[PDB]
RNA sequence: GUAUGUCUAAAGUUAUGCUCUUAUUUACUAACAAAAUCAUUGAACUAG
RNA sequence: AAUCUCUUUGCCUUUUGGCUUAGAUCAAGUGUAGUAUCUGUUCUU
C-alpha cells in the first residue's frame, strides 16, 4: 500500500538507489539533470547534487567505497566522493547517452552501457575503460 | 533537401573496437585522485464600496509561473 | 493504424494536399448586461424626476 | 494502480524506476509525474485475511 | 474559369517530363564497377 | 488526493548544508595537533 | 603539447573522437535522446517509425503555437505517449526560460543569441498565459458582479451630473477644428518616420497612406467619420516584445488605415475632453507640467498644507503610494461601453469598444482579445484615464472628490482648495494619480488615527506585534532616514492601507500590500517619504532637524507660501528601478552595436547619458550606485571601440580619442564618470548619513588632465523652477503694461528671458502656435507611445513644441577642447601634420558623403 | 513601377492561386503565399483565408435558433462582434451583416471589408498581368528540390555524357586495332576501394550439413560461359 | 568578392489547330557600368 | 479437374527521414547584356 508521496524534482524521476550500508538515505536522478538525496525515514530532502547537463539516467552507490556513480544522456559517467559531495572522477568514452551503471561487487570496477550498444568496464582508479 | 536527417540508429562502439588507436595524451586523463577510498568494516462612510457596506504538476499554470510572467512582462 | 502525418508548418517534399489536410457561454455576461441596462434606465428616468 | 499528482496528464501515470530498501519492507518508486512514492506492506494482513489474487494458471497462454 | 484544381493539374503536366549497350568485357567491368 | 493515510510532502529546500558529508569519514585515531 | 603534435605527424589523427555535450550541442543531443525514447515507447506499445515521429514534431510546434494538437483516428495510447513526452520537453523549455531570464536580469553571463531566444520564449509563454486568462473569463463569466457594476455606473452618473458634464458629440461633418486635429494626428503618426532612411514594405505603405492624407484632407476626414460611424469589425493587431533586460514589454502594431482614424479620434477626444473639463486636476500626466515639475509641485504642495508638520497634539500624516495592479487588463467591454456612453456619443463608444475586440497575432499564435484594454491603441490613454477616474471616484467618494476638484463653475487648480476649512474638513488632504500609481496624503488627529487603528486591529489582531515584518520601507535611505517601524505608526500605516483597499472592488484592480509604500510622519517619525516619476524623495521639516545645515544640489528647499520662508528640505535620489533602467539601456546599446561604427556607438552613449542627466539632474548628486553604474557604462562604451581595434592598451587611447568633438575627428563622447565618487564606511552609511569623508577614483587616465562632467552644464530643476517663477511673473507684468499702453510686446522686449522659464518664454512665439493651441493630451500620448512603437525617444517626458529647449550643452564641447589642451595638443595626437593640410580651420570633414553612403541603397547581401 | 499600398478587390484568379498556395505552404507562411499574388499583402492573404476562403467556415443561411442567439449575443456582448462570431462559429462580418438585416462605398473609396466580399469573376479575357501572375505561380508551385539536389541532377547527366564520350573514343580506337583500357576513377583517399578488384567484405555462406560441390561446379561453369559470351557477342443508412 | 569544387585531353607504347519570320511584354541573372542641376570633393573602397 | 478477364476483400508495394529565436530577415532600381517567355502576322500542317 502507498505510504508517502514526495515532490521536489522538476522533471520525471528516472533512477533511484538506496544507501546499501546504513539504509538511511536514497538518491534519485531526474530529467531536471539533478540528483537529490532524501532521508528514508522522513522523506525530507537532504541535498541536491548538480553535475550533469542532461537527464540523469542511472545512479549506483558503492557498498565498499564512499562513492556515488551517475550516468547521463550527456554521455558522461561521474564518480562523486560522498565525503565531500563533489565529483572526483569522470569516465570518458561512450559515443552517446549512457543508460545504466553497475558497480562490481568485489572489484574496483564499474560497468556502464547505453545507446552505443557496448558495455564498458572501467577501472575505478585510473578511469581507463 | 535530404541532408537534414533524423537518426535511424546510433553509431555503435563495435566499429571503434576494431580500429587501431593512436597515442595522444589527453589533459583530463592525466594522473589525479590516484588512491581509492574504502569504507570501514464620516470620512469612512462616503465611498460606494467599503467594509461599512497549492502545488499542481503543470508549470505553465502554477502560481509561480504566473507571478513570474507578471513580474517580467509589463 | 497511425494516420500519415501532414504538417501545417513543414512540407519537405513540396507536396500539395487537400485544404482539409493542411488546415464559452456563461449567464454572468447576460446578468451583467441587463443589470447595466436597468441602471441606465434608472438614471435616465431619475434625472427627469429630479429636474421637473 | 498508482495515482498521478494533481494536474498530470494520463500519460504521466507511469512508473519509471524502483528499488527496495535494504530491509525489503519499503519500495521506492520514481514516476513520470515527478514524484517519489514509498510503498509498504500491510502489517494487519494474514494469509487468510488478504489472500491476494488466486493461483489459477491460465492454460490458454502457452508459457508453461 | 481558373480554379486551384486546374492550376495544379497544369503544374503536374509541366513537371512530368539514352539506352547504352555493353559490347565487351571491358565495358561490362566498367558498368559493374560503377554500379 | 491520495487519502488521509498517505503523507504528501513538497520538498524545495535542502535540509542540510552542501558541505555536510553523506558518508562520514572514519577517524580511528584521535589527534590533538 | 609537442608530443601530441608529433604523434599526429607520425601516427595520424584518431578516428574515434567522441564529441562532448557542450552548450552548442545541447539542443541537438536533447532532441536525439527524446526521439529515441518516444520511438522506443511507441514501438513497444504497437503489436516506419521515422514517419510516426513526425506527429511528435507537429505536437511540439502545436504546443509552441498554443494550437490544440489532435489527430483524428490517432490511437489513444500513442496520443498519450506523445502528449507526456511533449509535456516533458515543455517543462524543460520553460525551466530554461526561467533560468535564462533570471541570469539576464542579474547581469550574469548570457550569450546574445540566448538573450534573443529567451525573449522569444517569454513572448510565447506570455501569450499562452494571456490566452488561458481569456478562455477562463469566457468559461467563468465576468469577474465584476452585476451589483458592483451597477454601483460603479451610479457613481459615474452621480459625478457627471454633479459636474453638469456635456457629453462629447460625434465629430460634426463641418467641425470647426477638423483641419487642425487632422494635422496634429498626422504629425504624431509621421513622427516615427522623421529620420529612418531605411524602410521596409510595411513602413512604406504607412508613410504613403499618411502622405495621401496630407494631400487629400477632406476625403480623409470623410473616411474617418464614416469608419467611426459604421466600422465595427477590425483587422488583427500584431504583438511583439521589447527587450528591457529587467523585463520585456508589449508593442502593438495596428493597421495603418485604422491607425489614422484612431489618431484623429484620440486628438479629438483629448481636445473636447479638455474643453469640457472631463478630467479633474488630480489626474496625471498633465499637459501643464513635465514629471520633474510634477514631483516638485507635489512636494511644495505637501509642505504648504496647514499645520501639516505640527505634532504637538500627537497628530500624524500618512503618505500612501500604491499601484492599481492589472487595471487595464481587467477592463470589461460591456461596462466600458456603458461608461463611455456617459461621456461620449454612442457611435464613438461603440467604435472604441469594437476596436478593443480584435485578433492578436504573434508568429503562428493567434487569439481574440475579449477582455482588457489594448494599450497600443492611439486612444487607449483616454480610456485608461477615464477608467482611472472611475477608480479615483471610488477611492475618494463624491464629497471629497468634489472638495478636491472644486465646483464645476470654478475648479480648483491642482492641490488647492477654496478654503482652509474645506482642506481640513476631511482626512484626505491631497490626492494624485500618475496613470496606475495613486498617491494619497492623509492627516489624522490623535483620536482619528487611534479610532481607525483600533478598528483595524480589532479585525486583524497582532498579539505578538509582528506587524513590522514585511512593512515596505525605502531601502535607499539610511536606517535613521527611512521610516521608523514604531508599533503605533506601523499599525496606523496598515490601518490606512486596509481602509483604502476596501474601497475598490478586486474585480476592477488588484491593490496589493506588497505593491504599496505607506510612510508615516509623526512625533516618532520626522521624515515623510515617497517615490514619484522615478524620483526618491524624503521630506524633513526644519522644525524636526537637529541642526539646519547648508546642502548641495539635490536637496530642495520647500517654501511656506504664507511666510515666504523655507520650512522643510526635500532630499532627492534616483530610484533603484530607474538606475536599473539606465544600466539596461547601456546593455541594449552594447548588445545591438556588434557591427556599429565607433561614432554611432559614441552617439548612442551620448543620447542615453543626456536622457539620464537632463531628466534626473540634481537627484543624481547623492545616488552613489548610479555613479558606479555610470563609471562602468562609460568604460564599457569605450571598451567597445577599443575591442573593435583589438586592443585595450591604455596608452593607445588617451582621452583625446574619445572626448575630442566630432568636428576634430574624435568620437565626441560626453563624460560623466571622470568625477570622484563619494566613499565612506559602508557600515555607518547604512545606518546614518556619514557625509563625504573620502573619495574613490572614477574613470582615470595617465594624462594629467581633468575632463569636464556633463552635470556642470545642466541647470538643476530647482533653479529652473525658481527662475521660471521669476521670468514668468515679469512677463505677466510686462503683458499687462503692454496692453495698458495698447502696444504689442516686441520679440526683443523679452530678450534675456527667451531661453528661461518652464515652458520656455520662446514657446510664446512658436511658429505653429496657431495649431498647437489645439494639441491636448500630448504628454500622455507621448508616454503611451511605448505601447505602439518599437523605437521610442528617450525624451518621452518633454515635447519641444510645448516646453521648448530645456537644455543647452554647447558649452561642454568648448570646455572639453580646453581640458584636452586646446586644438594644438589635440592635433598632435592625430595624423594632421602628415596631411600637409594648410590650417586646422579648413578641417571640414565631409560628414555627408562617402563610398558607404553610395552603397547602402544597392542590392547587397547581409555580409 | 512601385506599389506602396496593396489591396483592392479579390479577383477569382487570386483566390485560386491563394488556395493552391495554401495547399502547398500551409497556413503559417502567408508571406510566401502573398508572394504569388501581385496586388495583395501577407496579412490580406491571411485575412482572405481566415474570413472567406477557409473551407471550414460556415456561410449557410441562419436558422431561427441562430437568429435568436444572434440578437441575444448582440445584447449581452454589445459591439463585441469577434467574440460573438467566435460563439456563433461564424465569420464576424457575416454576423454583423445578418444583425443589420435582422434589425430592419463609392467609386474611389477604400473598401475596408474587401477580404470578406465575393470574388470578382474572371471575365473570359485574362489581362496580361494576371496571365503572367498565373505563369509565375505555376512555376513556383512546381519546384520541390533545393540547390544541391538540382545540381546533382545536372551533374549525373553530365557524368553520363562524359561516360558515352569515353566509350565512343575507346570504340574508335578498338576498331582501329588499338586496344585501350577505360579510365578508372581517381582515388579520393588512401583506402578508397575499387569494388571490382575483390569481393569487398565477402561473407561466405555458413557451411551446412548438405554437400554443395556438384552445384558449385555447375554455377562456376555457367559463370564462365556467360562471361565468355559477353566477351564474344556483348549484351443510404446515414441519419442524424 | 569569397569559401569551395571540377578540368587539364600522347607515349614514360607490357608480347595475343502546330510551327516560323520578327517587333514587343514579363521574370530571373550579371564585382559589367565614374550616368549633366538640386576653380571642379562617393571614388578603388563592401562578403557568409 | 486446368486457362483468361472482371469485382470486392487483403497487401500500399517509388506511398512527406531531425533540431532553434514560426531559425532570421527581405521582396522600391537605371542602362546594356544573357536566358526563358507573351501577343500578332505570314508560313508550316
Amino acid at each position: 500500500k502507498l505510504s508517502r508521496v514526495i515532490n521536489g524534482h522538476l522533471g520525471w524521476v528516472r533512477c533511484v538507489a538506496i544507501d546499501p550500508v546504513d539504509n538511511e538515505w536514497f538518491i534519485t536522478g531526474s530529467n531536471d539533470t539533478t540528483m537529490k538525496v532524501w532521508d528514508l525515514a522522513t522523506g525530507k530532502l537532504k541535498t541536491t547534487l548538480a553535475g550533469h547537463v542532461m537527464t540523469v539516467r542511472d545512479v549506483a552507490v558503492s557498498d565498499r567505497h564512499p562513492y556515488l556513480f551517475s550516468v547521463s544522456e550527456d554521455k558522461t559517467v561521474k564518480c562523486w566522493d560522498l565525503e565531500k559531495n563533489q565529483i572526483i572522477r569522470d569516465y570518458y568514452g561512450h559515443l552517446s547517452g549512457v543508460r545504466t551503471v553497475s558497480i562490481h561487487p568485489t572489484l574496483d570496477l564499474i560497468a556502464t552501457a547505453g545507446r552505443d550498444s557496448v558495455i564498458k568496464l572501467w577501472d575505478m582508479r585510473t578511469r581507463i575503460p | 533537401t535530404t541532408s537534414h536527417r533524423p537518426q535511424l540508429e546510433a553509431r555503435s562502439g563495435a566499429k571503434a573496437a576494431a580500429y587501431t588507436p593512436t597515442g595522444i595524451e589527453h589533459a583530463r586523463l592525466l594522473p589525479g585522485h590516484t588512491t581509492l577510498k574504502y569504507r570501514k568494516f464620516s470620512w469612512r462612510k462616503g465611498t460606494a464600496f467599503g467594509r461599512h457596506k497549492g502545488y499542481i504538476n503543470d508549470m505553465t499554470k502554477s502560481e509561480y509561473h504566473q507571478e513570474f510572467l507578471h513580474k517580467h512582462v509589463r | 493504424k497511425i494516420p500519415a502525418a501532414v504538417s501545417n508548418w513543414k512540407n519537405p517534399n513540396g507536396y500539395t494536399v487537400a485544404l482539409e489536410r493542411r488546415v464559452t457561454i456563461n449567464d454572468g455576461f447576460m446578468k451583467l448586461s441587463e443589470a447595466l441596462e436597468n441602471a441606465d434606465k434608472k438614471a435616465r428616468q431619475e434625472i427627469r424626476s429630479k429636474m421637473e | 494502480a498508482t495515482r498521478e499528482m494533481v494536474g498530470s496528464l494520463e500519460g504521466e501515470r507511469s512508473v519509471l524506476c524502483s528499488t527496495f530498501d535494504k530491509t525489503g519492507l519499503r519500495l521506492i518508486t520514481g514516476e513520470a509525474d515527478k514524484s517519489i512514492k514509498i510503498w509498504k506492506q500491510d502489517e494487519t494482513a494474514t494469509k487468510e485475511s488478504e489472500p491476494g489474487l488466486a493461483w489459477n494458471p491460465n492454460l490458454s497462454a502457452k508459457r508453461f | 474559369h481558373v480554379s486551384a484544381e486546374q492550376i495544379l493539374r497544369d503544374v503536374y503536366k509541366k513537371g512530368q517530363k539514352t539506352n547504352i549497350d555493353i559490347l565487351d568485357l571491358e565495358e561490362l567491368r566498367e558498368y559493374q564497377r560503377r554500379k | 488526493p491520495y487519502g488521509k493515510e498517505v503523507e504528501v510532502l513538497m520538498e524545495t529546500k535542502n535540509t542540510q548544508s552542501p558541505q555536510t558529508p553523506l558518508v562520514e569519514p572514519v577517524t580511528e585515531r584521535t589527534k590533538l595537533q | 603539447y609537442i608530443g601530441n603534435l608529433i604523434t599526429r605527424q607520425f601516427e595520424g589523427r584518431s578516428n574515434e573522437i567522441v564529441k562532448t555535450t557542450t552548450k552548442q550541442r545541447l539542443d541537438a543531443y536533447y532532441d536525439l535522446e527524446l526521439r529515441n525514447s518516444v520511438m522506443d515507447d511507441i514501438l513497444e506499445m504497437m503489436p516506419k517509425a521515422r514517419t510516426i515521429l513526425q506527429h511528435l514534431s507537429e505536437a511540439w510546434r502545436c504546443w509552441k503555437a498554443n494550437i490544440p494538437w489532435d489527430v483524428p483516428g490517432m490511437p489513444a495510447p500513442i496520443k498519450k505517449i506523445i502528449e507526456r513526452y511533449i509535456k516533458s520537453k515543455a517543462d524543460a523549455w520553460v525551466s530554461a526560460a526561467h533560468y535564462n531570464r533570471e541570469r539576464i536580469k542579474r547581469g550574469a553571463h548570457v550569450e546574445k543569441t540566448m538573450v534573443k531566444k529567451n525573449l522569444g520564449r517569454l513572448t510565447r509563454l506570455w501569450i499562452k498565459n494571456e490566452q488561458e486568462r481569456q478562455r477562463q473569463i469566457q468559461k467563468n463569466g465576468p469577474e465584476i458582479t452585476p451589483e458592483e457594476a451597477t454601483t460603479i455606473f451610479s457613481v459615474m452618473v452621480e459625478w457627471l451630473e454633479s459636474r453638469s458634464f456635456s457629453p462629447i458629440p460625434f465629430p460634426p461633418l463641418t467641425y470647426k477644428n477638423d483641419t487642425k486635429i487632422l494635422v496634429l494626428a498626422l504629425e504624431d503618426l509621421k513622427d516615427v518616420y522623421a529620420s529612418k532612411v531605411r524602410l521596409n514594405a510595411s513602413e512604406r505603405e504607412e508613410l504613403a497612406l499618411i502622405e495621401e492624407a496630407y494631400d487629400n484632407p477632406h476625403d480623409t476626414l470623410n473616411r474617418i467619420k464614416k469608419y467611426l460611424l459604421t466600422q465595427r469589425v477590425f483587422k488583427p493587431v500584431d504583438i511583439t516584445m521589447m527587450e528591457n533586460y529587467q523585463n520585456i514589454s508589449p508593442v502593438y502594431s495596428v493597421d495603418p488605415l485604422e491607425k489614422i482614424t484612431d489618431a484623429y479620434l484620440d486628438q479629438y477626444l483629448w481636445y473636447e475632453a479638455d474643453q469640457r473639463k472631463l478630467f479633474p486636476n488630480w489626474i496625471k500626466p498633465s499637459d501643464s507640467e513635465i514629471p520633474p515639475l510634477l514631483v516638485y509641485k507635489w512636494t511644495q504642495g505637501i509642505n504648504n498644507l496647514s499645520e501639516i508638520w505640527d505634532v504637538s497634539r500627537g497628530q500624524s500624516a500618512v503618505l500612501l503610494e500604491t499601484t492599481l495592479g492589472e487595471m487595464a487588463e481587467k477592463i470589461d467591454f460591456t461596462l466600458l461601453n456603458r461608461l463611455l456612453r456617459l461621456i461620449v456619443d454612442p457611435n464613438i463608444a461603440d467604435y472604441i469598444t469594437a476596436k478593443n475586440n480584435v485578433v492578436i497575432n504573434f508568429k503562428d499564435m493567434s487569439h481574440v482579445n475579449k477582455y482588457g484594454l489594448i494599450r497600443g491603441l492611439k486612444f487607449a490613454s483616454f480610456i485608461f484615464q477615464y477608467y482611472g477616474l472611475v477608480i479615483d471616484l471610488l477611492l475618494l467618494g463624491q464629497e471629497r472628490a468634489t472638495d478636491l476638484a472644486g465646483p464645476a463653475n470654478n475648479p480648483n487648480e491642482f492641490m488647492q482648495f477654496k478654503s482652509k476649512e474645506v482642506e481640513k474638513a476631511h482626512p484626505i488632504r491631497l490626492y494624485t494619480r500618475y496613470l496606475d500609481r495613486i498617491y494619497m496624503l492623509f492627516h489624522f488627529e490623535e483620536d482619528e488615527g487611534e479610532e481607525l487603528t483600533d478598528e483595524y486591529l480589532a479585525e486583524n489582531p497582532d498579539p505578538n506585534f509582528e506587524n513590522s515584518i514585511g512593512y515596505n520601507n525605502r531601502k535607499c535611505w539610511p536606517k535613521d532616514s527611512r521610516m521608523r517601524l514604531i508599533r503605533q505608526d506601523v499599525n496606523l500605516g496598515r490601518a490606512v492601507f486596509w481602509e483604502i483597499q476596501s474601497r475598490v472592488p478586486t474585480s476592477l484592480t488588484s491593490i496589493k500590500w506588497e505593491n504599496a509604500f505607506v510612510s508615516v510622519y509623526s512625533k516618532n517619525n520626522p521624515n515623510l517619504l515617497f517615490s514619484m516619476c522615478g524620483f526618491e524623495v524624503r521630506i524633513l521639516p526644519r522644525q524636526r532637524m537637529e541642526e539646519v545645515v547648508s546642502n548641495d544640489e539635490g536637496v530642495w528647499d520647500l517654501v511656506d507660501e504664507r511666510t515666504k520662508q523655507r520650512t522643510a528640505k526635500a532630499y532627492l535620489k534616483v530610484s533603484e528601478e530607474e538606475i536599473k533602467k539606465f544600466d539596461s539601456r547601456i546593455r541594449g546599446i552594447l548588445m545591438a552595436s556588434g557591427s556599429t561604427t565607433f561614432t554611432k556607438v559614441a552617439a548612442k552613449w551620448n543620447t542615453s547619458l543626456i536622457s539620464l542627466f537632463t531628466y534626473f539632474r540634481e537627484a543624481i548628486v547623492a545616488t552613489e550606485p548610479l555613479l558606479d553604474i555610470l563609471v562602468k557604462g562609460e568604460t564599457r562604451i569605450q571598451n567597445r571601440v577599443k575591442l573593435g581595434l583589438n586592443s585595450k592598451m591604455p596608452t593607445r587611447f588617451p582621452p583625446a580619442v574619445f572626448y575630442t568633438p566630432k568636428e576634430l575627428g574624435g568620437l565626441g563622447m560626453i563624460s560623466a564618470s571622470h568625477i570622484l565618487i563619494p566613499a565612506s564606511d559602508l557600515s555607518w552609511s547604512k545606518q546614518t548619513d556619514t557625509g563625504i569623508t573620502h573619495f574613490r577614483a572614477g574613470m582615470t587616465h595617465e594624462d594629467e588632465k581633468l575632463i569636464p562632467t556633463i552635470f556642470r552644464y545642466i541647470t538643476t530643476w530647482e533653479n529652473e523652477f525658481l527662475d521660471s517663477q521669476r521670468v514668468w511673473a515679469e512677463y505677466a507684468t510686462k503683458r499687462q503694461e503692454a496692453i495698458q499702453q495698447n502696444r504689442r510686446l516686441a520679440f526683443e522686449e523679452l530678450e534675456g528671458s527667451w531661453d528661461r522659464g518652464i515652458p520656455r518664454i520662446s514657446t510664446l512665439f512658436q511658429r505653429d502656435r496657431h495649431t498647437l493651441a489645439y494639441d491636448r493630451g500630448h504628454r500622455i500620448r507621448r508616454e503611451f507611445k511605448q505601447y505602439s512603437l518599437e523605437r521610442n525617444s528617450p525624451f518621452w517626458w518633454t515635447n519641444s513644441h510645448h516646453d521648448g529647449k530645456l537644455w543647452n550643452l554647447n558649452a561642454y564641447r568648448t570646455d572639453v577642447i580646453q581640458a584636452l589642451g586646446g586644438i594644438e595638443t589635440i592635433l598632435e595626437h592625430t595624423l594632421f601634420k602628415g596631411t600637409g593640410f594648410n590650417s586646422w580651420e579648413g578641417l571640414f570633414w565631409e560628414k555627408a558623403s562617402g563610398f558607404e553612403d553610395s552603397m547602402q541603397f544597392k542590392k547587397l547581401t547581409h555580409a | 513601377v512601385p506599389i506602396y499600398v496593396k489591396g483592392g478587390v479579390w479577383t477569382n484568379v487570386e483566390d485560386q492561386i491563394l488556395k493552391a498556395a495554401v495547399q502547398k505552404y500551409g497556413t503559417h507562411q502567408w508571406s510566401k503565399v502573398a508572394s504569388l499574388l501581385q496586388k495583395k499583402t501577407a496579412r490580406q492573404s491571411e485575412l482572405r483565408w481566415n474570413e472567406y476562403l477557409n473551407p471550414k467556415l460556415n456561410f449557410t443561411e441562419f436558422s431561427k435558433e441562430e437568429d435568436a442567439q444572434l440578437l441575444d449575443l448582440a445584447r449581452e456582448l454589445p459591439n463585441q462582434w469577434r467574440t460573438i462570431a467566435d460563439m456563433m462559429a461564424r465569420p464576424a462580418q457575416v454576423c454583423v451583416e445578418r444583425y443589420n438585416r435582422l434589425l430592419e462605398l463609392k467609386a474611389g473609396d477604400i473598401n475596408p471589408n474587401a477580404e470578406t466580399q465575393m470574388a470578382r469573376p474572371d471575365n473570359g479575357d485574362l489581362e496580361d498581368e494576371e496571365k503572367e501572375m498565373l505563369a509565375e505561380a505555376r512555376a513556383r508551385l512546381l519546384n520541390t528540390q533545393g540547390k544541391k539536389a538540382t545540381r546533382k541532377i545536372r551533374e549525373r547527366m553530365l557524368e553520363e555524357s562524359k561516360r558515352i564520350a569515353e566509350l565512343q573514343k575507346r570504340r574508335e580506337l578498338k576498331q582501329a586495332g588499338i586496344n585501350v583500357a577505360i579510365k578508372k576513377p581517381k582515388k579520393k583517399y588512401g583506402t578508397d576501394i575499387d569494388y571490382n578488384e575483390d569481393i569487398v567484405y565477402e561473407q561466405a555462406p555458413m557451411p551446412g550439413i548438405y554437400d554443395t560441390s556438384t552445384e558449385d561446379r555447375q554455377i562456376k561453369k555457367k559463370f564462365e560461359q556467360f562471361e565468355r559470351k559477353v566477351n564474344r557477342k556483348g549484351l443510404e443508412y446515414k441519419k442524424p
